[PDB]
């Protein structure tokens, strides 16, 4: 519907790409539109677990611009899902697809797609003269895991960019204090990691010791108190935590990702 | 000037029940970028030249995927505190207290409160190829797509309704264990004891306290419906994300030191040796634009994550309990 | 000490002293279950593993980005230097220098953002060490789910694990309740607790544990008459002064 002035041939968009043209034989205005459109995601339960996948086509309404159609197609607000069965039950979210839709791998095994469940329904028996009072209790211990520091890294700019090359180093000298800026930032990060650890752990200034007789009225702290038999004086829980996380390299031992 | 004396005290003879709003951003829009369509859209020679730059676009997509996952984590941490969907009783005799403006309206197609319907109307946020053949269309034709959030607004309204039902039927008990029911005047007598006032003050002034609460809720509804700049923070988040995407689209018109900004105009006037220099200049400029966008999105996502952590803390300490922290849950004695 | 912490959450200390063996057994079983659940679940410490994985992935991406050409003729400096004179080698090495400087700047920017996130997490961990381990918190869900009793720190690789010991109410029973008790033309309110009834008889109990007691003048205080309080219930308030009079 564009009406070109008689001295014009091409029309441009807000990104200055040619989106309108005048045909040189029959003087009619044509609109040019890109062919590729719409994102694609893939859903897998693991290549170890199976080989079947589900494909989510964003911006596709299946009531097509799809690669291959299948036996089961499903229309979510995140797009067209091909390769997953749609069930009517509601479970917890295993693999988040979007717009309240999740996917799982259930048994003959296949990928199922469902609406996520927010939780079990409950109705409190409210009355204007009724109260509920607990007659018992439970003592519950729960874990909270918090990161404190990360690895401190240093970068030699000359060895990274221009490793053992004099001409490259003499060319790198014509850029200024960029690498001094980078090393200053990394030094600040490295100092901040030690400050983080000191602020979390060095709250007290006296090193208190537990008594040698552990008579605490029946309470047993043996899993959190240090174990003196081990070479590292850690608790059993702390030893388990250090075993469950997987973190001097000489020139002769190197001549490995760290190398 | 406070009339200070060494033997004079001022003691209040009355009170006011005050309801105030606090608006907190929780999440932003999840965006994904196709690098090849942004830099080298439907051009094979540009894609082959872009293959010599490495895992830069894998890095950009990893950062944007982390942001997109973090938005859903933010919404889950704020709203999915309780795992039981509590319901309000069908009889609404709460001792004179009227929660009709915050309880869900069953007549509406979306089970939202009147206040929630007003808040959703006051913030203004599938696009097929057939109905695009618009700023969203121009964004989507350059590889920029918007992923939907995992929880729909109906699920967030369900979580909010469950929190409200648990609060008005059980008090703070459902946030620490099983939901133990208690009459609502007795619950607010407990909360009066929590701020240092004896419960006979509430029991002897129950009608007045209920009327003040109802009038404050109605005034809250009127002040949200009247003042247009009340929801400024959420609109600022939406405007910032849309402005960033539109700047990313508009930066495709730059030359970056090359002879043109159009890929096809360069390719139709130059052989691949002399074209390759200009295509490399355009590739470097558009890569810089994408890196700048991803860096600003990472900083904005860190700010949104801080706001969502604060909102989750306020949901834990103001809604699921009674806070002794000054000015954390409003102005006054919470 | 744990009787004091029971007093901190609104339970009287005789509840602890009359159930000391049970509370000790529950604490020991909960610590043992924590040990078993950490030993069994592989994804329990994923928060600390993600930091190591992200840092190693960033360093390996920085190493792998040395293979890029950045618009130059090659990625090896020595191959450029052995095929060109210093002018065209200057051009190609300038392209490589610009690309590798961009890679280093991107790495440093992402490390700064990640360090800001780690600093926020460490400030939170220091706050939890101050308020959950060194004291007893009244903040809801700051130191675990339930009424917080005490927390114990454990060191972890690049992190801290807090064991939050909390009190969870259990085995609730429903009773008939009243806001006030009318005895002699005066309204009586509980000093601490709540009036409850088994249909026939009325008691006053503490709010977080069922311990019914006879409504006396020591359990209650008097405010006004029986005309203002909605839902006031006729019952007798026992006076301890005149059996011995
Ligand atoms: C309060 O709860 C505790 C914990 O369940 C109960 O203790 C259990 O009681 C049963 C029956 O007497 C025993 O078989 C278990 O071995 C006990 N467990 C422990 C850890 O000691 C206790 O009986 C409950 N008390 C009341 C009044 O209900
Ligand atoms: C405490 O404040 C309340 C609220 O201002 C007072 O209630 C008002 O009293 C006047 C005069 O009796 C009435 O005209 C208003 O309609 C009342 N307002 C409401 C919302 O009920 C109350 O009188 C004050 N009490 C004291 C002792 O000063
Ligand atoms: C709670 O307050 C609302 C108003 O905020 C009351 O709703 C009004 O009810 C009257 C009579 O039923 C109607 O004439 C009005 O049109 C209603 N207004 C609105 C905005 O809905 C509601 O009745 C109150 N609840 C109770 C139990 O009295
Ligand atoms: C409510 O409390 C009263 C007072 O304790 C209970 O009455 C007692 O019932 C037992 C039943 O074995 C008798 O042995 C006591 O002598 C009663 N106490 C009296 C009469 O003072 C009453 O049973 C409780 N209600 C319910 C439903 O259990
Ligand atoms: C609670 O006890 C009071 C005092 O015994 C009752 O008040 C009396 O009720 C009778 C019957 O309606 C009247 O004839 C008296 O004049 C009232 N006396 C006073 C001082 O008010 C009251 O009815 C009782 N309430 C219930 C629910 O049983
Ligand atoms: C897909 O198209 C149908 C046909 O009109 C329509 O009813 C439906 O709402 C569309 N889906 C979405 C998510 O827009
Ligand atoms: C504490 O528990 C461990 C294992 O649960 C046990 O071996 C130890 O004897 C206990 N301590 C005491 C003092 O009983
Ligand atoms: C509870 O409701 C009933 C029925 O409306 C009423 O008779 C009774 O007085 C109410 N009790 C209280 C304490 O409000």
């Amino acid at each position: 519907n564009k009406k070109f002035l008689p001295f014009q041939q091409f029309g441009r968009d807000i990104a200055d790409t040619t989106d309108a043209v005048r045909d040189p034989q029959t003087l009619e205005i044509l609109d040019i539109t890109p062919c590729s459109f719409g994102g694609v995601s893939v859903i897998t339960p693991g290549t170890n677990t199976s080989n079947q996948v589900a494909v989510l086509y964003q911006d596709v309404n299946c009531t097509w611009r799809v690669y291959s159609t299948g036996s089961n197609v499903f229309q979510t607000r995140a797009g067209c899902l091909i390769g997953a069965e749609h069930v009517n039950n509601s479970y917890e979210c295993d693999i988040p697809i979007g717009a309240g839709i999740c996917a799982s791998y259930q048994t003959s095994q296949s990928i199922i797609a469902y609406t996520m469940s927010l939780g079990a329904e409950n109705s409190v028996a409210y009355s204007n003269n009724s109260i509920a009072i607990p007659t018992n209790f439970t003592i519950s211990v729960t874990t909270e895991i918090l990161p404190v520091s990360m690895t401190k890294t240093s970068v030699d700019c000359t060895m990274y960019i221009c490793g053992d090359s004099t001409e490259c180093s003499n060319l790198l000298l014509q850029y200024g204090s960029f690498c001094t800026q980078l090393n200053r930032a990394l030094t600040g990060i490295a100092v901040e990691q030690d400050k983080n650890t000191q602020e979390v752990f060095a709250q007290v200034k006296q090193i208190y010791k537990t008594p040698p007789i552990k008579d605490f009225g029946g309470f047993n702290f043996s899993q959190i108190l240090p174990d003196p038999s081990k070479p590292s004086k850690r608790s059993p829980i702390e030893d388990l935590l250090f075993n469950k996380v997987t973190l001097i390299k000489q020139y002769g031992d190197c001549l490995d990702l760290i190398c | 000037s406070v009339a200070y004396s060494n033997n004079s005290i001022a003691i209040p003879t009355n009170f006011t029940i005050s309801v105030t709003t606090e608006i907190l951003p929780v999440s932003m829009t999840k965006t994904s970028v196709d690098c090849t369509m942004y830099i080298c859209g439907d051009s094979t020679e540009c894609s082959n030249l872009l293959l010599q730059y490495g895992s830069f676009c894998t890095q950009l997509n990893r950062a944007l995927t982390g942001i997109a996952v973090e938005q859903d984590k933010n919404t889950q941490e704020v709203f999915a505190q309780v795992k039981q969907i509590y319901k309000t009783p069908p009889i609404k005799d709460f001792g004179g207290f009227n929660f009709s403006q915050i309880l869900p309206d069953p007549s509406k197609p979306s089970k939202r409160s009147p206040i929630e319907d007003l808040l959703f109307n006051k913030v203004t946020l599938i696009k097929q190829y057939g109905d695009c053949l618009d700023l969203i269309c121009a964004q989507k034709f350059n590889g920029l797509t918007v992923l939907p959030p995992l929880l729909t607004d109906e699920m967030i309204a369900q979580y909010t309704s469950a929190l409200l039902a648990g609060t008005i039927t059980s008090g703070w008990t459902f946030g620490a264990g099983p939901a133990l029911q208690i009459p609502f005047p007795m619950q607010m007598a407990y909360r009066f004891n929590g701020i240092g006032v004896t419960q006979n003050v509430l029991y002897e002034n129950q009608k007045l306290i209920a009327n003040q609460f109802n009038s404050a809720i109605g005034k809250i509804q009127d002040s949200l419906s009247s003042t247009p700049s009340a929801l400024g923070k959420l609109q600022d988040v939406v405007n910032q994300n849309a402005q960033a995407l539109n700047t990313l689209v508009k930066q495709l018109s730059s030359n970056f030191g090359a002879i043109s900004s159009v890929l096809n105009d360069i390719l139709s006037r130059l052989d691949p040796p002399e074209a390759e220099v200009q295509i490399d200049r355009l590739i470097t400029g558009r890569l810089q634009s994408l890196q700048t966008y991803v860096t600003q999105q990472l900083i904005r996502a860190a700010e949104i994550r801080a706001s969502a952590n604060l909102a989750a803390t306020k949901m834990s300490e103001c809604v699921l309990g009674q806070s002794k922290r000054v000015d954390f849950c409003g102005k006054g004695y919470h | 000490q744990m009787a004091y912490r029971f007093n901190g959450i609104g339970v009287t200390q005789n509840v602890l002293y009359e159930n000391q063996k049970l509370i000790a057994n529950q604490f020991n079983s909960a610590i043992g279950k924590i040990q078993d659940s950490l030993s069994s679940t592989p994804s329990a410490l994923g928060k600390l593993q993600d930091v190591v994985n992200q840092n190693a992935q960033a360093l390996n991406t920085l190493v792998k980005q040395l293979s890029s050409n950045f618009g130059a003729i090659s990625s090896v400096l020595n191959d450029i230097l052995s095929r060109l004179d210093p002018p065209e080698a200057e051009v190609q090495i300038d392209r490589l220098i610009t690309g590798r400087l961009q890679s280093l700047q991107t790495y440093v920017t992402q490390q700064l953002i990640r360090a800001a996130e780690i600093r926020a997490s460490a400030n939170l961990a220091a706050t939890k060490m101050s308020e959950c381990v060194l004291g007893q918190s009244k903040r809801v869900d700051f130191c675990g789910k339930g009424y917080h009793l005490m927390s114990f720190p454990q060191s972890a690789p690049h992190g801290v694990v807090f064991l939050h010991v909390t009190y969870v109410p259990a085995q609730e029973k429903n009773f008939t309740t009243a806001p006030a008790i009318c005895h002699d033309g005066k309204a009586h309110f509980p000093r601490e607790g709540v009036f409850v009834s088994n249909g026939t008889h009325w008691f006053v109990t503490q709010r977080n544990f069922y311990e019914p007691q006879i409504i006396t003048t020591d359990n209650t205080f008097v405010s006004g008459n029986c005309d203002v309080v909605i839902g006031i219930v006729n019952n007798t308030v026992y006076d301890p002064l005149q059996p011995e009079l």
